[PDB]
């Protein structure tokens, strides 16, 4: 499966007189093409998509967008990590 | 040759298979940097005929379509003045499309102009 989304149109309504004809062309695009899995190692993320799928009701992806997306969904990536040792035995 | 010669044969030639024409002539003249048009009509007999075996070209875009071709010639006789220039033109209404007199050739003898040989486009 796979989920369109639609971006936009040609750039004009075209009329082709050989043909005898008038066209136009819609513009759509498709998602995470290579993503195939739907899971991630990242633990925040499993336990962030599960607390929303069990509060809201809605599909949620965790890593990243996959290309077969039911609407409305959410999706929980992370972007950027620290760690801190704030102690000896406390990080 | 004779300019009575040419007069005979252009008008001979003519008359075999004439076609009655309201040629409309619009003259545009230069006026503070642009175009001032003056429509005047004139009518003469004429044959038609064909010069080249020509295609159909066909011009389709935002503007319009319209479609011409260069085949149909044109012979009339000295009884009208006729000019054809970048700022003047010369058409008529034939019933298959209306004709465009894009060229006119005068057939003149020692000076003495005789009638002009002429070129269509058949606008469609």
């Amino acid at each position: 499966a796979f989920t369109c989304i639609y971006k936009g149109t040609s750039e004009n309504d075209i009329v082709v007189e050989e043909w005898d004809a008038i066209a136009r062309g819609i513009r759509f695009s498709v998602i995470a093409l290579e993503d195939k899995e739907d899971t991630t190692n990242d633990r925040w993320v499993e336990a962030l998509s599960r607390h929303t799928k069990d509060l809201l009701e809605i599909e949620s992806y965790k890593d990243n967008w996959k290309k077969n997306f039911i609407a409305p969904c959410a999706l929980w990536r992370t972007t950027h990590i620290e760690n801190k040792r704030i102690n000896y035995h406390l990080i | 040759i004779n300019i009575d010669r040419r007069r005979k044969d252009i008008i001979r030639t003519i008359n075999i298979n004439p076609t009655n024409i309201t040629i409309t002539s619009i003259k545009k003249t230069e006026i503070d940097g642009a175009f001032e048009e003056t429509e005047t009509e004139i009518k003469c007999v004429v044959r038609i005929f064909n010069e080249k075996t020509a295609e159909k070209q066909i011009s389709s875009e935002k503007q319009g379509t319209f479609s011409s071709i260069r085949t149909y010639g044109m012979l009339v006789s000295n009884d009208v003045i006729l000019e054809v220039n970048s700022r003047d033109s010369l058409e008529f209404e034939c019933i298959y499309g209306r004709m465009k007199i894009v060229n006119i050739y005068p057939q003149i003898v020692k000076g003495e102009l005789c009638g002009y040989q002429c070129s269509l486009e058949r606008i469609d």
